[PDB]
Parts: C-alpha cells; sequence; structure tokens
C-alpha cells in the first residue's frame, strides 16, 4: 500500500526563506549552517551540505537571531530576558550544555568583507582575485540579476553561492552553474484552486 | 499566495515544478479570491490596502489592474461574501468593516460572522451597510481560544440507523459554530456550541480537569458532530480528543419537529428545534497542534479527521473510531439495538504508524500553518494539503 | 521592485531639535546590507551617509530594530528617504543604493498645520501649511504659505499632515 | 443580584422590558425570581440588552424576532462560583410569558482509563 | 534552593543504527503533583552526545515532610519505537534531609498512582538509575516501520 | 572628504543619439582589488532615486541595455548608446570609498505650448494661468486688466520637461483679495514666448463662472 508508492506519491518541498546568517562548519567543510526567516519568538536554524540542495537537518529555536553566536567553534546562544543559554554542537545539533548561571562566552558573528579580498566585477562580469598575484582566475558573467554573494569557500571542496535575483539562488564550483534553488515559497497565507482539463434522424443514422 | 508579495502556480503533479511565478508590489499578501466562478481572474489583497486583479492564463499572467481600496488603511483580513453578488467584507485593524463592491467581473438578509480573542460578535449586512447584530465578549480574566464554523455539506443521510432498522435522526441545523473558552484559576475549559446567528448557547460543557493553556487546543466542526482537543492532567497528563454528536432526539426513533413538506422554519426568529447531545473523549499519545477534515465532492466516505502534531507529523484517523454512544464492549455482545457493526467506544486510541502520511519526511510546518482538504474526483481519494511555512500535499 | 521600504514621521518639527523618522521593512535579507538615510534639500541637492549594520556600525555625516526591521534616526527642511545599500566591504559598506524609500517631506518651522482650503475654478487650493496636498481622480510645485492647483486632463486633494480630505469638481 | 432586561431600537433608546433577581439560597444552587416583567407591544426584529448592576453588563447579547405573546425560556448561565456567566434566550412553547432558568455547565465526562487492579500483589 | 536534575541516555549501542539524525527524537517533561507555581513546570530537550545523553536541570522542587513532586517524561522516537513509552518521576524528601529519586515504568493509558481507596494496590516497576535513566528502543521492533507493503 | 564634480550642468541632446556625461573627483577611486566604487543614478521627478551603474562602468540589475560607463582614477563617465525622451531628470555621481555626498546635478535638457486659463473661485481670489506642454523652454507670464499690466504679486511655478514630449511647463497665479480682485470685470493672462511669433493672451469674463 505504502511501499509501492512511498516517495512517488508524497510530494514535499522544504523552504528556508531569505537567508540572514550563514556560518561554515567545523567539520565536513563542504557544509554550513543556514539561518533564516527570523520571527519575534524563534528562527530557523539548519545544517546543509553546500555542494547540493541537500538539507541535513532543520530546527525552529525560540530565540531572536541576535542571540546566536560562536564560542570562545560551538555556536553559543544566550537568552537576554533571563540568563538562560544553550550551547549546541554545530555538526550534529547536540545541546552541548545549558545554564542559567552565566553564558560561557560570546563572539558576535563577523561581517563578510568579501570585497578587497576575493571579489572584483569589472566588465559587467565577475573575476575571483587571489589576494596576491591578482590574476583574475575563475571569472564568471554577471547574470541578469545579482544581489550578493552569500558564501564562498576557497578550500579544496570549492563552493560559491549567489543571491542572483531576489528569490533565485545559484550554487557554483570550478564558471559552471552547479545547482539552483528558489525560496519565494517560504510562507503562504491563503490559497486557491485551478484545475486543468482536456482540450434530421435519417441523416443522423448515416453520419 | 505568499506572506510576501508573490503569486504562483504550482503543479499538483510532477512533484510541484513551478508552473509560473508572478511578482506583486503589495509587500505582503493576505488573501486570494476568484473574482467569479469561471476560475480565470483573481483578486488579491495587499496588507497595505491596495488590491490587484490578475489574469490567470496558460501563458504567464498579466496584472490587469492595480488600485487602492476606498480608504488607504491597513487590513487585518477579508471574508468572502456572495459569488453572484460579487461582494466582499474587509476587516481592518482598528476593527473597521468595509463593504466591497469590486467590479462587474467582466427580506433578503445576509449574515456574516467574525471572531477575535476578545469575543464572538456576528454582523449583518443590509442596504449597502454593515450593522452589528449582537456581541459576545468573554470577561476580563477569560479569553476566547479556539473557534470553528460549519462548513457547508451536500446531504446523504438524514439519520443514523440501528441494528433493528431503527433510526436516530442526526441533527442537521446549518447555522452553527462552536468555540472554546479558557479561564485562568478556574482551570475550566468551557465548550459552547452556539447558534452563530442568534447567540443562544444550547450547550455548556466544562472540564475542571487541570487544563494547561500552554499546549495547543483546536476545534473542527463535522457533518453532524464536533471534535475539539486539549491537553490536561487530572485523568492523566495526556492529549485529549473530545467528540460531541448532535441528535434530534436521544430516543431510539423520533424525528423531533423536522417535518419539511411546507413548514419552512425560521432561524432568525428562534422557533427552531434544539438538539440533545452525547459526548465522549479519548486518550491520545501525542500533543495535537491542529485538526481538519478530509472531503470529496460528495460527503460519502468516512470524513477521516486529519491531525497535525507538534513534531510536524500528519496522521488521519477515521471518524468511526470516535463513536459517542459507544459502549465499553461488555454490554455490546449481541446487544441488538446499538448499530450495524458498532466499533466499541475503546477510549485508548493507540497510535498506528500505518495511518501516518509523511512516512519519513520531516515537513517543518512553521509556527503558523494550515491544513486544507482539496476535493478530487475518484471519491476513494482526496487531497489534503499543508500550506504555510512549508508546502506539502498527498 | 518588490522588497521596498516605508517611512514614518511627523509633519512639523520646530527649529533646532533632532528629527525623528522611522523606516519599515517588508522584505528579506536585513543582515547583509547597509541601511542608510538620504536628505534632499529643495534647492537641487542631496546628501547623507549614516549607514548602519545589524551590529553597531554608527557613522554619521540611527537606531535599528532587528525585531521589527524598522530602522530609525533622530539627528533643516528637506525630503527624507530610507534606502538599501550593499555590504561589500567588511565594516565600511559598498554604496550602490537601490530600491529606495518613497519619501517623507519635512518642513522645519515653528509654525503649525493649516488644512488646505480648496476652491473651484482646474482645481485650486489656497495658501496652506505645510506641504504637500495630493490630488487624485498636471500639478505644479506649491509656491511660497503654500498654494497648489491641479488641472484636468475630479479633484481628491488630501493632506496627511492636516488629515484634510477634500473632494471637488472642476 | 438584580438583572434588568430591555430591548433597544439601537438608535432611540433601550426601552425596558423586565426585571429579575438572582438569589443563592442553598450551598451551591442559585435561582431566579421574576420581581416584575413589564410587557408592552412587541413585534419584529429587536436587539436585547441585559444588565446586572455590579457584576454584569451584556449590552447586545442576542437578536431575535420578538412577539408580544412572549413564549421564551431565558437561560441565564452560571458556573461553580455563584456568579452570572452568560444570558441568552430560547423558544419554549409552553410559557406564554418570559420564564427564566439558571443553568450549571453540565460537566463533561472525564472519561475513563485503565485502572490498577485490587491486590494483584499476592494474587 | 535545591533543584532536581534529570540524567539520561538513549543507547543506540545494542542497535547498530548510527546513520540516525538525532534531531527527530525529543524527550519532554511535565509536572502534575503538589505544584505551587500557578503553572506546572515543563520542558523539552534534544540529545547531547553520539551515545545519546539527554539532561534536564534546574528542576523546581517541593521541600519539607516527604514532599513529593511528580514529573512525567515522554520517551518517544519518530524514527524508532521506544520500549518504555512513558516514564514516571518521583522526587521525595528523606527524613535524613536528602532528596530521594524514584522513577517508574508506566505505559500509555493507565493510572500512575492508585485510586486512594484500593487496599494493597499494585505498584509500578522501578528501574536502576545509578548511572542514569536508560531508555531503550524496542527489542523486537526497533524500527517505526511507517511503510506498509503490499504482499 | 572626497569632492565630486559633474562636468555638464546641462546637456541638451536630441532624441536618438549616443551621448556621454563626465564626472571627476578630488581623490583617486581605485580599490586594491581593482574596484572603483563609483555609482551613477537617475531621478525622474516625483520619484525616489534609481540606480543605473554601480562600479562606474558596469551595470546594476534591472537597468536597460542602453546605458554603460567608463573611466578610472579620478574621472568617470556615463554613456548612453541611444538617447530617448523617457530618461529625463537629474543624474548623479556617488563615491563609496568614504563619506558619499552625492555631488552632481547633470540636468539632461533634451529640449534644445498650450495656454489654459480658468476663472476665479468664489473665495480672497486666485486666477490660474497654465502654460502646459511648451517645448521652447522660454515663456514669461504677466496679467492684463483694462489695458494695464500687473506683473507684481505673480507667484510662478516652473516644472521641467515631460518624459514623453520633452515639453517644459509652468503655471502663474495672481492672488488678490475680493476687494482688490473684483473691482474689474474682464481679466487676461498674456504670455511672451519663443516658439510662437506674436504674444498670446487668453481673456475671460464671467460667462459660466
Ligand atoms: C554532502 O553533499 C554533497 C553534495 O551532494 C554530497 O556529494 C556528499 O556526499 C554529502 N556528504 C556525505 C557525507 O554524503
Ligand atoms: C527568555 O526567557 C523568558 C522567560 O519566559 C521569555 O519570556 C523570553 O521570551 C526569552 N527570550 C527570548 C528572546 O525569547
Ligand atoms: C531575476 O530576473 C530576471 C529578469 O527578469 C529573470 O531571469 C529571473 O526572474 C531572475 N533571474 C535569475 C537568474 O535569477
Ligand atoms: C498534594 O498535597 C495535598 C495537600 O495539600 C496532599 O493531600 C496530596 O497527597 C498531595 N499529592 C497529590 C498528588 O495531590
Ligand atoms: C519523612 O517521612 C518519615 C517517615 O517515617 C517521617 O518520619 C518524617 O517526619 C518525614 N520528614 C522528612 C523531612 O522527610
Ligand atoms: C541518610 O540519607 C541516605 C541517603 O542519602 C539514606 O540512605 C540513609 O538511610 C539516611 N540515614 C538514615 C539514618 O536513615
Amino acid at each position: 500500500v505504502f511501499s509501492d508508492d512511498a516517495f512517488i506519491t508524497d510530494w514535499q518541498l522544504a523552504n528556508l526563506g531569505p537567508w540572514e546568517k550563514v556560518i561554515p562548519d567545523s567539520r565536513d567543510r563542504n557544509r554550513v549552517l543556514i539561518l533564516s526567516n527570523p520571527t519575534e519568538t524563534s528562527c530557523l536554524v539548519s545544517s546543509f551540505n553546500v555542494s547540493s540542495g541537500q538539507i541535513l537537518f532543520r530546527n525552529v529555536l525560540p530565540f531572536t537571531i541576535d542571540e546566536i553566536q560562536l564560542d570562545s567553534n560551538a555556536m553559543v546562544c544566550v537568552n537576554s530576558s533571563s540568563n538562560h543559554w544553550q550551547k549546541y554542537d554545530l555538526h550534529d545539533w547536540f545541546l552541548l550544555e545549558e545554564g542559567v548561571d552565566n553564558a560561557p562566552s560570546t563572539t558576535i558573528l563577523p561581517q563578510s568583507s568579501y570585497l578587497n579580498d576575493q571579489v572584483s566585477i569589472k566588465n559587467n562580469e565577475l573575476h575571483i582575485l587571489d589576494e596576491q598575484s591578482k590574476l583574475a582566475e575563475w571569472k564568471l558573467e554577471l547574470p541578469q540579476g545579482f544581489n550578493k554573494v552569500e558564501y564562498f569557500h576557497r578550500e579544496d571542496p570549492l563552493a560559491l553561492v549567489l543571491n542572483v535575483n531576489d528569490t533565485q539562488y545559484m550554487g557554483f564550483s570550478a564558471l559552471i552553474p552547479v545547482w539552483q534553488r528558489d525560496e519565494w515559497l517560504t510562507n503562504v497565507v491563503d490559497y486557491a484552486v485551478l484545475d486543468v482539463f482536456d482540450s434530421s434522424l435519417w441523416n443522423a443514422y448515416w453520419l | 499566495l505568499t506572506h510576501d508579495g508573490f503569486i504562483g502556480g504550482l503543479d499538483m503533479v510532477n512533484k510541484g515544478q513551478l508552473i509560473w511565478k508572478l511578482d506583486l508590489e503589495i509587500d505582503q499578501g493576505v488573501k486570494m479570491f476568484w473574482t467569479d466562478k469561471n476560475h480565470d481572474e483573481l483578486v488579491v489583497f495587499s496588507h497595505d490596502g491596495h488590491y490587484l486583479t490578475i489574469e490567470v492564463t496558460k501563458d504567464q499572467p498579466i496584472i490587469k489592474s492595480r488600485s487602492p481600496l476606498s480608504e488607504r488603511k491597513t487590513v487585518d483580513s477579508v471574508i468572502r461574501l456572495n459569488e453572484h453578488d460579487h461582494q466582499y467584507l474587509i476587516k481592518f485593524e482598528d476593527k473597521d468593516h468595509l463593504l466591497f463592491k469590486l467590479n462587474p467581473g467582466k427580506s433578503s438578509h445576509i449574515f456574516v460572522t467574525e471572531h477575535d480573542t476578545n469575543g464572538i460578535y456576528g454582523y449583518i449586512i443590509e442596504n449597502d451597510t454593515v450593522k452589528q447584530t449582537w456581541k459576545k465578549a468573554v470577561n476580563s480574566k477569560e479569553k476566547m481560544v479556539a473557534y470553528s464554523k460549519r462548513e457547508t455539506t451536500n446531504l446523504n443521510t438524514l439519520g443514523i440507523t440501528l441494528g433493528d432498522k431503527s433510526v436516530l435522526y442526526k441533527y442537521l441545523y446549518p447555522n452553527l459554530a462552536a468555540y472554546l473558552i479558557a479561564n485562568e484559576e478556574h482551570h475550566t475549559i468551557t465548550f459552547n456550541l452556539i447558534d452563530t446567528i442568534t447567540g443562544e448557547i444550547l450547550i455548556t460543557q466544562e472540564h475542571k480537569d487541570s487544563p494547561d493553556f500552554r499546549f495547543p487546543m483546536d476545534i473542527v466542526f463535522g457533518e453532524y458532530w464536533v471534535v475539539y482537543s486539549y491537553f490536561s492532567s487530572e485523568p492523566v497528563p495526556e492529549q485529549k480528543l473530545v467528540v460531541v454528536e448532535l441528535y434530534e432526539s436521544l430516543t431510539p426513533d423520533e424525528r423531533l419537529s423536522n417535518s419539511s413538506d411546507n413548514f419552512s422554519y425560521d432561524p432568525l426568529t428562534g422557533h427552531i428545534n434544539k438538539p440533545q447531545f452525547q459526548t465522549k473523549q479519548f486518550i491520545f499519545p501525542e500533543i495535537i497542534k491542529t485538526m481538519s477534515i478530509s472531503k470529496t465532492t460528495d460527503d460519502i466516505t468516512t470524513k477521516a479527521i486529519v491531525m497535525e502534531l507538534e513534531n510536524g507529523q500528519i496522521t488521519y484517523i477515521p471518524k468511526l473510531l470516535l463513536n459517542a454512544r459507544g459502549k465499553p464492549a461488555e454490554e455490546m455482545a449481541k446487544d441488538k439495538k446499538k448499530e450495524f457493526m458498532a466499533t466499541p467506544y475503546t477510549p485508548v486510541i493507540p497510535i498506528n504508524d500505518n495511518f501516518i502520511i509523511t512516512h519519513f519526511r520531516n515537513l517543518l510546518p512553521g509556527s503558523d500553518s494550515q491544513l486544507i482538504s482539496i476535493p478530487t474526483n475518484l471519491e476513494s481519494t482526496s487531497i489534503i494539503c499543508d500550506l504555510g511555512l512549508d508546502v506539502f500535499c498527498t | 521592485a518588490q522588497v521596498q521600504l516605508q517611512q514614518w514621521g511627523a509633519g512639523l518639527l520646530k527649529p533646532s531639535e533632532t528629527l525623528s523618522l522611522t523606516c519599515a521593512v517588508y522584505g528579506g535579507s536585513f543582515s547583509g546590507y547597509y541601511w542608510s538615510w538620504i536628505r534632499q534639500p529643495p534647492g537641487k541637492g542631496l546628501e547623507w551617509i549614516g549607514e548602519i549594520n545589524h551590529s553597531g556600525s554608527t557613522n554619521y555625516n540611527v537606531d535599528t530594530s532587528k525585531n521589527q526591521f524598522s530602522l530609525k534616526l533622530s539627528s533643516d527642511t528637506a525630503v527624507y528617504y530610507c534606502a538599501r545599500g550593499l555590504a561589500g566591504r567588511g565594516y565600511y559598506g559598498s554604496g550602490s543604493y537601490l530600491r529606495w524609500g518613497q519619501g517623507t517631506l519635512v518642513t522645519v518651522s515653528s509654525a503649525s498645520t493649516k488644512g488646505p482650503s480648496v476652491f473651484p475654478l482646474g482645481c485650486l487650493v489656497k495658501d496652506y501649511f505645510p506641504e504637500p496636498v495630493t490630488v487624485s481622480w498636471h500639478t505644479f510645485p506649491a509656491v511660497l504659505l503654500y498654494s497648489l492647483s491641479s488641472v484636468v486632463t475630479i479633484c481628491n486633494v488630501n493632506h496627511k499632515p492636516s488629515n484634510t480630505k477634500v473632494d471637488k469638481k472642476v | 443580584d438584580i438583572l434588568q432586561l430591555s430591548y433597544s431600537d439601537d438608535a432611540k433608546d433601550a426601552i425596558p422590558l423586565g426585571t429579575f433577581e438572582i438569589d443563592s439560597t442553598s450551598d451551591g444552587n442559585v435561582t431566579v425570581t421574576t420581581v416584575n416583567i413589564q410587557d408592552v407591544e412587541v413585534s419584529g426584529e429587536y436587539c436585547l440588552n441585559a444588565q446586572i448592576e455590579g457584576k454584569l453588563d451584556m449590552p447586545c447579547f442576542s437578536y431575535m424576532k420578538l412577539r408580544t405573546p412572549l413564549k421564551y425560556d431565558l437561560i441565564v448561565d452560571v458556573d461553580e462560583d455563584n456568579e452570572v456567566k452568560q444570558v441568552s434566550l430560547s423558544y419554549d412553547e409552553t410559557n406564554d410569558a418570559i420564564t427564566a432558568t439558571v443553568r450549571y455547565p453540565e460537566a463533561g465526562p472525564t472519561a475513563p482509563v485503565t485502572k490498577l487492579k485490587k491486590k494483584t500483589k499476592t494474587y | 534552593a535545591r533543584r532536581g536534575t534529570i540524567k539520561g541516555r538513549l543507547d543506540l549501542a545494542a542497535s547498530n543504527i548510527t546513520g540516525f539524525v538525532s534531531t527527530r527524537t525529543s524527550f519532554k517533561l511535565y509536572q502534575i503533583g503538589n505544584f505551587s507555581t500557578e503553572y506546572p513546570y515543563t520542558s523539552t530537550t534534544m540529545f547531547q552526545d553520539d551515545e545519546g545523553n539527554f539532561e534536564f536541570a534546574n528542576l523546581p522542587l517541593n521541600d519539607g515532610v516527604n514532599e513529593t513532586t511528580y514529573y512525567v517524561m515522554y520517551p518517544a522516537s519518530m524514527d524508532f519505537n521506544l520500549k518504555p513509552n512513558r516514564i514516571l518521576i518521583e522526587f521525595k524528601n528523606l527524613e535524613n534531609g536528602t532528596l530521594q529519586l524514584n522513577a517508574f515504568k508506566n505505559f500509555f493509558g493507565r493510572e500512575y498512582f492508585p485510586s486512594k481507596d484500593i487496599t494493597y494496590p499494585e505498584k509500578l516497576q522501578s528501574m536502576k538509575v545509578h548511572p542514569y535513566i536508560t531508555v531503550e528502543l524496542l527489542h523486537k521492533a526497533p524500527i517505526r516501520s511507517y511503510l506498509q507493503a503490499r504482499n | 572628504d572626497v569632492v565630486m564634480t559633474q562636468s555638464p550642468l546641462s546637456l541638451p541632446v536630441t532624441p536618438g543619439e549616443p551621448a556621454s556625461i563626465s564626472c571627476r573627483s578630488s581623490q583617486t577611486l581605485m580599490n586594491r582589488n581593482g574596484n572603483n566604487f563609483l555609482d551613477w543614478y537617475l531621478q525622474k521627478p516625483g520619484q525616489s532615486p534609481q540606480l543605473l551603474i554601480y562600479l562606474g562602468s558596469n551595470r546594476a540589475p534591472g537597468v536597460p541595455d542602453r546605458f554603460s560607463g567608463s573611466g578610472s582614477g579620478t574621472d568617470f563617465t556615463l554613456r548612453i548608446s541611444r538617447v530617448e525622451p523617457e530618461d529625463v531628470g537629474v543624474y548623479y555621481c556617488m563615491q563609496a570609498l568614504q563619506t558619499p555626498s552625492f555631488g552632481g546635478g547633470t540636468k539632461v535638457e533634451i529640449r534644445r505650448p498650450s495656454v489654459f486659463i480658468f476663472p476665479p473661485s468664489d473665495e480672497t481670489a486666485s486666477v490660474v494661468c497654465l502654460l502646459n506642454n511648451f517645448y521652447p523652454r522660454e515663456a514669461k507670464v504677466q496679467w492684463k486688466v483694462d489695458n494695464a499690466l500687473q506683473s507684481g504679486n505673480s507667484q510662478e511655478s516652473v516644472t521641467e520637461q515631460d518624459s514623453k514630449d520633452s515639453t517644459y511647463s509652468l503655471s502663474s497665479t495672481l492672488t488678490l483679495s475680493k476687494a482688490d480682485y473684483e473691482k474689474h470685470k474682464v481679466y487676461a493672462c498674456e504670455v511672451t514666448h519663443q516658439g510662437l511669433s506674436s504674444p498670446v493672451t487668453k481673456s475671460f469674463n464671467r460667462g459660466e463662472c
């Protein structure tokens, strides 16, 4: 009943909404943590292999985004009304430790600083510059849209992420469009249905 | 329609490839309506007080109109008025109601009824104006919690039968809504089954069973029956489904005041029959966020209550396991009067994983999500869709 | 232009006090952009850089609400815009301001509002204070006390600082 | 505890219609007494008003098509504390007047679960 | 003030399941008995470690003459089926002054404590809690097995 | 501290042709990576600013193909492949190295005449003379009553060219009290203008109103 049409008939989409923070992972270096869709009581925190659309896991945690910070890594979070703090492990979202006595530590998350280091877009076309010997390796056209580079990893499992349009998002590697994502669908309020469909007597006898 | 400003067509087949996507400039979306039954032209409402009219075609759409509303005010919601008369009611925050005569789409009273946590109000439209018809606010300490109306139903059977071809005449009054009140320190989940027109209560049922008021509770209104669910402790700390079933007469064979040849009863006046009820509840393993009802075009199959849980999981359980007038199964044994194959009362409903949809999927539905039942043909099958933060159907 | 900004304020403020205007966001990606204001003095000019980040980045010639995404500033007459700026450099920003705010008009005077008195002829409105009055179903700039007319080519003149909502036929 | 009941035109005034009193005689049983009812010509659609000075004032609690042979059963609704909770009206054929009943919430089942047995310790 | 603290660890060692995700299984705590807080205490935890530790802490408590606080923990897995399926937590004062820990192994849909009138009622089974509360999958059906197969 | 100067303050150009507008700065603009951090903007009247170019020569999203830029160091240039009448309004420079100021003001003036007069209102008094959709850019409005001029107390408002026909427009209002205003019967707005030849006046008695 189910085994025959298990994944064939069931039809799931996962949405994250417009990114707000993205943090690289301590291990499995082609992987990050995706923070998205803030709300006044909670926010969406997830773990994600960068080289696909493959979400590893998701959680709704009851903190405004600003509490969510690295350690002094171990992704420390501290409630501000009370003194309640949760230490969660990045790789597998284990709640390393809890307290109300004191937060262990905090480090406010750093800003991009991607320009002046790795980025130049000069002939309406992007060029990745080495910091020294600015040879303009791995150059790529600007698409019709471009808003931002979300993330870029220079290490051996290279990955680059673009906020090309407001809702379209492109992953790249050594350029080649490697994968494509769309997060316009992150919150729907109201719905409607549209269906599709296909496309005297004597003379009647003969016709 | 997104919570942002975007409309788009998603295919129900082919794993939801995006059929087409249109961008608005409304900056948050509230509601969707087909301007007429033709299912060709939508009207879509802004949070800010604009409205757009959009032409749905096999080609990509076109924004065939944008315009303001009469007053550029922020809108809380919209309630669909008549298809033929092409009216809509808009509730603005600041609690201001506007009658809406949108376009040609190229006594005869109407009643419309809206809810807040402050109360249940009711409203009547006459002469191109809205007037308050009554009010019912809970008191200060109290707070209305959960509400549902009566979804319209195509009619199959006017009465539930018994073994000896005897009939109990399930209660069919169309002008009903049901709702909850939770009051602190009383620890009294009160259930009312109210005539949504008049305001008479007809039923009270409280439960001083140490409710929580912190876990979700929800209410769904069935064909002739109502189910609402809550969490509480005094029986046990466990989720609780409560079913009430509404019958014309609890006597085994009686049609109480329902002769219909030409009587033509009036609800507005209040000479209607009043039901008797029978209620039971059940013990449930997991905390229930939200409930709704499966459908098809014709209300034929068992109405197959669908549940959405805290974890995101979905589960359907049939209507029949939730039988008020069930018996504890010692007194059923060739007790001829009960029903045809009456499944017993059996308060402990264990979870059966075979029922579950989203077998291993996660389906994070977000803080505010809705279950809807989309009818199809092929009446054995029905679509149920979970729209909100994540979209999903089956 | 979908992800766009909205502006709040008050119509009159006296000379020599800080000037309160409050933006509002209805679109995503707050963290990752630099958010600034602009002044446009009438007299063919525009100048401001007060750019900010989700973390404190105050840099004047400025408050933010990460809960509400409604950035805020309290410091003469000008037209005042919210904006959205890229965050290319680390702690500097990268300019490139697009998807602008739709504008507040500020008359920094001690005088008070005066609802626009409206007079048929197309549509005319006599000397009124402050500016502007918005006609709907052509119109030149109002001229100094402000008086404003609209030609027909009926007249829903409407004045938010006065909340004077006057309709008239030509 | 005096209640005054009055229909209103909703534009002219609330024209009085009756007066009732609520006494808690027993430990846990309230009751209503009709101190007086003032019937005048009534015909057509009207909005009702109910007020108990002190505790309760429900200005528009219901709306009915009324007639001068008042033949309604007035359900005032109470709860474990002897305090008025609601006021509403239904139609009963047999009164030829307004008679009022106080109502307690008809407590719900608290339906049963499996129980521990009786000395399944040495048996 | 002295508090309680739940210690526990779901094993995943007798099982060879190690490609699990650890984010789809959630233990939850509720308070029923003798609470003066105008809301019973409640909480929800996730895992701590690969071997599966989970922990609640800062637990409010009653104090004085054998003062009891009834917590209940909900062992569940949305990927497995856990054999206990319900846990009782009993937190009484010793006359010595220490606080005694006792837990019990209930199941879905039975009373926890007897009905105050049965003479010599039956008592629920306790479980050894020196190392920790040790929750387990079902021996016989470790997997949840949502998927019914034809044939 | 960088001061930015736009070379043409006004650039009348016929529709159709390619064109270029220059801009200069005090300091040099050149990033270590090779970015210049200079942006070009457009403002049509009645609208929020609109971004055209984001690095001096590149193009930002949602801009037509016609526009492009060039330059480096201290000097930079906008350049349009084909001029069209829609792109009418003021054009602005901006530098993002430190403290952007929006120094600029290139006022494209692609223009290298309807007369309307409506009667006074019931109430003081205001007659409106509207010179709407005049191309030649040069008109002066004065008022005439019983062969006597009245150029004083003439509050005038000149708006810029249109985006479609590129025609300048202006309005003039002569405000008098009813005691001041009504002593004379017939009034006339008379205009001296460049596109036509002989001065044009539109005069009104009461008539309808
Ligand atoms: C991480 O994601 C990439 C992209 O699909 C995939 O190739 C890789 O196998 C993933 N990692 C593991 C351990 O499977
Ligand atoms: C911190 O805990 C308090 C205690 O209830 C809660 O009200 C508050 O919302 C928490 N902080 C945040 C940011 O939610
Ligand atoms: C951004 O806009 C373009 C132009 O309309 C369109 O292709 C699409 O909506 C987006 N493009 C990409 C590459 O995301
Ligand atoms: C709660 O406290 C009361 C005394 O107030 C006591 O009689 C009772 O046994 C305690 N436990 C429970 C479960 O009620
Ligand atoms: C605990 O129970 C014992 C039972 O004999 C009783 O004597 C003692 O007073 C109680 N007190 C405390 C503090 O636990
Ligand atoms: C002291 O407390 C311990 C547990 O902490 C208990 O085992 C012992 O019996 C107590 N002492 C006496 C004399 O009961």
